[PDB]
RNA sequence: GGUGACCACGGGUGACGGGGAAUCAGGGUUCGAUUCCGGAGAGGGAGCCUGAGAAACGGCUACCACAUCCAAGGAAGGCAGCAGGCGCGCAAAUUACCCACUCCCGACCCGGGGAGGUAGUGACGAAAAAUAACAAUACAGGACUCUUUCGAGGCCCUGUAAUUGGAAUGAGUCCACUUUAAAUCCUUCCGCGAGGAUCCAUUGGAGGGCAAGUCUGGUGCCAGCAGCCGCGGUAAUUCCAGCUCCAAU
């Protein structure tokens, strides 16, 4: 069991200390590594350019292309699949055009289908998906 | 460094079990019971006494005559007289818990408006209270959810300045007076 | 693979409709009361199995 | 006809020379008061002139009824220029100041450093 | 000789230290560069003068690291003061006005203070709080009373409409005053300023978790949806649309 005596302080301290490098989502969070891995350096979102557009095939049960954009980040020059949100959004998006890719909502695990895609594209050129897919603010040009 | 103020600190709390049901078919009476403004305005009243009865409960922990009990807890009780909630000296605290919603209510200014006759129906209370209509003491008072004390029950009152009251009738009647006036006349 | 032509299909084709305009809705704390009112003292009828508020006759 | 001013918290300031009390302005629907009135008003009052009174603050709040303030009394002109701070004073036809505008000096102060001491360059100024 | 698994020594920090913060049945957990206290550094180090008091950067001396003017001999560079710009960047304000308040230094009541205050920007955030109310109708109803019911008297009601109707007000605008330093802002008020087609509330949802339609269009394993469960293959309660509703607002 437990050592429950009086100046046993430490060996529970120290038994409560090392029984969390055996937790998930701690050593996440205090080792290194996703700080190391992450390419958005634990940033809540990151811009880069488009530099293409690529079709993903998304996982059995549901069949589907989910058309999501290659980027490369401007801080890291780290690469990404981002998918594009919503119908007919794709159409928007021009190569070399500058988005703000956020997360998915998983924090690191990709969303339902969409094999391996973690980012979420949001911003186009200074613009949002939101007001384009809506028809509130145009292209710019 | 600068002057200024900070301490400034919510007046409410938002529910956890997000949408019960049974808690929205609760809060929607009260909301149309007394004309509120919005939901929030219940969790406000919710918040607040929920810190009275903590604060009472924080006391029923303590031994008794003890120097704080028996202090903070008058203080406590004549705050609630005082707006008028417990009545006549109900005044010894347990009595506190048992309690609910519907009095910070109910001593909201807007009640006291058509509880006293002077509005006509509880939304009138809202509007007169907002339209400087209605005046308390001798202050003209715009604000509906203003927790009248005791005392200042019997000064609730039509403005000496308002149309009904006295003195300058309102532009719609200034307005359709000079057109019988000007326009007719 | 994939064919990135059919991005916008359905958007696309589908054919567009008006808005229509009737009521500006009454809003802040008239729509609740409009609410309450019409869900609480009101109606209130003989039951009929349950109710359906954005139901179906 | 309706103003009746009513003051509070009277003090006979021995050492700064002075008389100096809240006014208590009173006012129906009518819409503040203006300092003048309240100068002349104040001053067959105490019975001073209005010459020597000086009043600042003023503070209405709501319905209209009533605005707060503060207002003051030396025993003659010659102290009140003196005891007295300029923008009260200035606020009068009595005594006002130079506008050369404060980044006028600033410029000018930060030259008559890079100039040594011949005056006639000091002079030469901006 | 001294220290050590009561864990030293070694390594790391997305570490200036406290005072607190949001969370929170009790116990913690993470954050505290954040105005209050304490420390440090003025690209980096070192050394310096001078000074009670500094190893002082709105001093200087080199060096290193940066960088300006040039008559090519030479010369002047330090925003981690305030403003501003560039770069970096998911990510942050005006070359604004002033010593009037609090305070400080001076030889000093008298100057100066980007210390500081005041404006501007400012969904960082907190408080209050409009976005309509009411009478009569037309009705649409439902507790007394009256009727076997159908009907009616009506104290009760409430739904939509006619807006029938005038009353009430603010958002604005703007005489005037206060404010303040001068404003501004606020508070005060003259004068104008509500019949929607206006002075126009949006964002997500509407299978479940989860409050809200097997309403109606279109597509038909596509497009697409879906934090998870899932839907989509010819009536989709799931996609794109329309109408209705719900939550907060
Ligand atoms: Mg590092
Ligand atoms: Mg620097
Ligand atoms: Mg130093
Ligand atoms: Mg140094
Ligand atoms: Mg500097
Ligand atoms: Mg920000
Ligand atoms: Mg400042
Ligand atoms: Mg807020
Ligand atoms: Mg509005
Ligand atoms: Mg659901």
């Amino acid at each position: 069991g437990k050592c429950r005596g009086l100046r046993t302080a430490r060996k529970l301290r120290s038994h409560r200390r090392d029984h969390k490098w055996h937790d998930k989502q701690y050593k996440k969070a205090h080792l290194g590594t996703a700080l190391k891995a992450n390419p958005f350096g634990g940033a809540s979102h990151a811009k880069g350019i488009v530099l293409e557009k690529v079709g993903v095939e998304a996982k059995q049960p549901n069949s589907a292309i989910r058309k999501c954009v290659r980027v490369q980040l401007i801080k890291n020059g780290k690469k990404i699949t981002a998918f594009v949100p919503n119908d007919g959004c794709l159409n928007f998006i021009e190569e070399n055009d500058e988005v703000l890719v956020a997360g998915f909502g998983r924090k690191g695990h990709a969303v339902g289908d969409i094999p391996g895609v973690r980012f979420k594209v949001v911003k186009v050129a200074n613009v949002s998906l939101l007001a384009l897919y809506k028809g509130k603010k145009e292209r710019p040009r | 460094p600068v002057a200024r103020s900070w301490v400034c600190r919510k007046t409410y709390v938002t529910p956890r079990r997000p949408f019960e049901k049974s808690r929205l078919d609760q809060e929607l009476k009260l909301i149309g019971e007394y004309g509120l403004r919005n939901k929030r305005e219940v969790w406000r009243v919710k918040f607040t006494l929920a810190k009275i009865r903590k604060a009472a409960r924080e006391l029923l922990t303590l031994d008794e005559k003890d120097p704080r009990r028996l202090f903070e807890g008058n203080a406590l009780l004549r705050r609630l007289v005082r707006i008028g909630v417990l009545d006549e000296g109900k005044m010894k605290l347990d009595y506190i818990l048992g309690l609910k919603i519907e009095d910070f209510l109910e001593r909201r200014l807007q009640t006291q408006v058509f509880k006293l006759g002077l509005a006509k129906s509880i939304h009138h209370a809202r509007v007169l209270i907002r339209q400087r209509h209605i005046r308390v003491r001798k202050q003209v008072v715009n604000i509906p959810s203003f927790i009248v004390r005791l005392d200042s029950q019997k000064h609730i009152d039509f403005s000496l300045r308002s149309p009904y009251g006295g003195g300058r009738p309102g532009r719609v009647k200034r307005k359709n007076a000079k057109k019988g006036q000007g326009g007719a006349g | 693979h994939g064919s990135l032509a059919r991005a916008g299909k359905v958007r696309g084709q589908t054919p567009k409709v008006a808005k229509q305009e009737k009521k500006k809705k009454k809003t802040g704390r008239a729509k609740r009361r409009m609410q309450y009112n019409r869900r609480f003292v009101n109606v209130v009828p003989t039951f009929g199995k349950k109710k359906g508020p954005n139901a179906n006759s | 006809d309706t103003v009746t001013i009513r003051t509070r918290k009277f003090m006979t300031n021995r050492l700064l020379q002075r008389k100096q009390m809240v006014i208590d302005v009173l006012h129906p629907g009518k819409a503040t008061v203006p300092k003048t009135e309240i100068r002349e008003k104040l001053a067959k009052m105490y019975k001073t002139t209005p010459d020597v009174i000086f009043v600042f603050g003023f503070r209405t709040h709501f319905g209209g009824g009533k605005t707060t303030g503060f207002g003051m009394i030396y025993d003659s002109l010659d102290y009140a220029k003196k005891n007295e701070p300029k923008h009260r004073l200035a606020r009068h036809g009595l005594y006002e100041k130079k506008k050369t505008s404060r980044k006028q000096r600033k410029e000018r102060k930060n030259r008559m450093k890079k100039v040594r001491g011949t005056a006639k360059a000091n002079v030469g100024a901006g």
